[PDB]
């Protein structure tokens, strides 16, 4: 390798790690949304009954 | 507790290194003084030739 | 340097002025680092209360 | 021998310098308690340290430096006590041979040999 | 200057590692909350039946 | 004390090349971090049952 | 700071000269055959550096 | 010549990613060739002396 | 800014000591050629040998001064060669020590000037001796 | 120069075809053979000058 190629390899690793952190953050926010929507739906059907 | 015993353990070694560098300086200064005594002996033997 | 050549030039005054400036410089930078970490502690101390009351 | 003493002085002082660095950081390390400020989450730190040695070898390294440094210093003592002795031998031998030459003359020479360095000038005082 | 560049790259790596560990234990926490919520949702099904 | 132990480990990790050591303080701090984590987990379980 | 042949050795494709000493930096000719050797003969004057 | 050429060989034990060729390789090979040339010219001039 | 200013000050002092070193070397070569000329005319004789005995001592003292300037030039060149990320960078003990010599600039200049004036006076007295010896022979 | 350009051009391929086939083996054999031959030519020119 050449030093520019070596440095671009390590920044590609760092950007992959940052991308995977972004995917996990979006997944956890959507987990919280699924929890609140599910709880509201079940309680509304409960009160209708 | 442990940091104090490591601190004084290292403080000792720092102290006799502090003494040894001064010892080497005061040795080599008199070595230079004897070399300065040695040079003019060569000069005062150059004259009688 | 040997006996005749320790000349005490402009360089020795320049070097002692640089050292004497430098302990003050490093001291002020450590003081500002301590101030910044104190500020970060205070912002956490209020972020906890806002997050609880929400 | 002057240059060798100078070199070993630099080596021992650099050892002392890294020990001064460690002593400087442990003094700030010990003054942390649970109440005071300057604390942050540094999460990898407990997991992922790497070390270089043991305190036994931490001692053994500076024993080896002091051992070599004192061997060098005593070798310099040996040579500085040889130099003065051989210089006294040179002074005595030259003054002896000059006196022998004057006895031979007795058994331009006066006007030249009337100037000569003495014992203190052969010594260099 | 080569070993200084290596040290800079090491510091970038350890920054991303600390953030990465924070992400993964947050997501494990959210996962165990989801499991507890799943069992709590399971019980009113038995009530309705 | 999690913050205290982690910051002590970090400042001890920023040490020069030969004074960086497998120290008694290092073993005590590792045991301290593990013990604090287990205690925090037990406290959270008590909170849930409460 | 480095001159250009040492820059193009740090490229991907091999457009560089295969022999490492450059033409514009080396004072001696590469693979030159001339070398002035003066035979020592009693009499006439001996000399050095007939290249320059 | 000792110190430069054993510097080269003591460098070249490197692993796969950092097995590269920076300016240090080129400066060191230029160093050892020119020190070798200095040896030959000083040997020849000692012979003529 | 302070680092590059100190680069400038060390380079200036290396140049201003190289001046004295090269002028000392010029006077050394001149004095050696002069001793050769005086000895050839020797080949009044008592006065000539007294003058040879007086020229010799200034020759060795100027030789000593020249070697001192050589060593000062070499180690100050090393001081200028030291920069950031040099290998032998050290956190010293007590850097502001007054050295044991304690020599100021005016004394450092006037000692070498004393040597030069004694040397030139010796040269002109030996020139007078040379013309007197030729006159006596004729 | 031609051989190293073939190496980088064939290495710039896409993901379902980045294959260590026989072409890459022959390209490596070409690089090795070229460098050995030209270094042998260098030594022969030295001997013919001598």
């Amino acid at each position: 390798s050449v030093p520019e190629t070596w440095a671009k390899f390590t920044d590609d690793n760092v950007l992959r790690s940052q991308s995977e952190r972004a995917a996990s953050a979006k997944l956890r926010e959507e987990t919280e949304n699924l929890l609140i929507v599910t709880a509201n739906e079940m309680w509304n059907q409960f009160n209708k009954v | 507790r442990k940091v104090g015993e490591r601190l004084e353990d290292m403080h000792c070694w720092k102290s006799e290194l502090q003494r040894e560098i001064d010892e080497l300086s005061s040795e080599t200064d008199l070595m230079m003084a004897q070399k300065l005594r040695l040079q003019r002996a060569l000069d005062a033997t150059s004259v009688p030739y | 340097r040997s006996n005749v050549e320790l000349c005490r030039d402009q360089t020795q005054y320049g070097l002692i002025d640089e050292v004497h400036q430098l302990e003050a410089t490093i001291n002020t930078m450590k003081q500002k680092l301590a101030q910044t970490q104190n500020a970060l502690d205070a912002l956490f101390k209020h972020l906890a209360r806002i997050q609880a009351d929400i | 021998q002057i240059r060798l003493n100078r070199e070993h002085k630099e080596s021992c002082e650099m050892n002392w310098s890294d020990k001064v660095e460690v002593y400087n950081i442990d003094d700030t390390c010990s003054r942390y308690t649970n109440e005071s400020t300057q604390v942050q989450f540094y999460p990898h730190s407990s997991k992922f340290e790497e070390s270089a040695s043991t305190p036994e070898t931490w001692a053994k390294f500076n024993h080896d430096n002091l051992l070599r440094a004192e061997r060098e210093r005593l070798a310099s003592v040996n040579l500085r006590k040889l130099i003065d002795c051989i210089l006294r031998d040179t002074a005595e031998d030259l003054r002896l041979q000059c006196d022998a030459v004057n006895s031979a003359f007795s058994s331009k020479c006066m006007t030249h040999r009337n100037r000569y360095p003495s014992v203190l000038q052969l010594a260099g005082y | 200057e080569r070993v200084n560049d290596l040290a800079f790259w090491k510091s970038e790596i350890t920054h991303e590692l600390d953030e990465m560990i924070g992400e993964t234990n947050a997501l494990t926490d959210i996962k165990r909350r989801l499991e507890r919520g799943l069992i709590e949702t399971e019980g009113p099904l038995q009530v309705s039946r | 004390p999690l913050r205290v132990a982690q910051t002590r480990l970090y400042q001890r990790s920023h040490r020069p090349n030969v004074e960086l050591c497998r120290d008694n303080a290092q073993f005590r701090l590792l045991s301290e971090v593990e013990e604090l984590n287990m205690s925090l987990r037990a406290l959270k379980e008590k909170l849930q049952d409460a | 700071g480095l001159p250009p042949a040492y820059t193009q050795h740090l490229r991907e494709m091999a457009f560089w000269d295969p022999a490492i000493t450059a033409q514009y930096l080396n004072s001696g000719p590469r693979w030159g055959c001339m070398q002035w050797r003066d035979r020592q003969i009693r009499g006439k004057e001996f000399v050095v550096t007939r290249n320059q | 010549l000792k110190v430069a050429q054993t510097r080269l060989d003591e460098r070249t034990r490197r692993p796969n990613v950092e097995l590269c060729r920076d300016m240090a390789q080129l400066r060191l090979v230029n160093e050892v060739y020119e020190v070798d040339e200095t040896i030959q010219t000083l040997q020849q001039r000692l012979r003529d002396s | 800014w302070d680092e590059h200013d100190n680069r400038t000050r060390l380079a200036e002092r290396i140049d201003t000591v190289n001046r004295w070193k090269e002028t000392l070397d010029k006077c050394l070569t001149d004095l050696d050629a002069e001793i050769d000329s005086l000895a050839q005319a020797k080949e009044k004789i008592s006065q000539a040998f007294q003058h040879l005995c007086l020229l010799q001592e200034i020759r060795q003292q100027l030789n000593s001064d020249h070697r001192d300037k050589m060593e000062t030039l070499e180690i100050d060149r090393g001081c200028l060669s030291l920069n950031l990320t040099s290998p032998n960078i050290s956190l010293k003990v007590n850097p502001t020590r007054i050295p044991k010599d304690s020599t100021t600039l005016q004394q450092w200049d006037e000692f070498t000037r004393f040597n030069k004036n004694r040397a030139e006076a010796e040269m002109k007295a030996s020139i007078e001796l040379r013309e007197a010896i030729a006159l006596a022979i004729a | 120069s031609i051989a190293t350009d073939n190496l980088q051009c064939r290495e710039r391929r896409q993901h379902p075809d980045l294959v260590r086939d026989y072409v890459e083996v022959e390209l490596l054999k070409e690089t090795e053979l070229i460098r050995n031959i030209q270094e042998l030519l260098k030594r022969t020119i030295g001997q013919a000058v001598d």
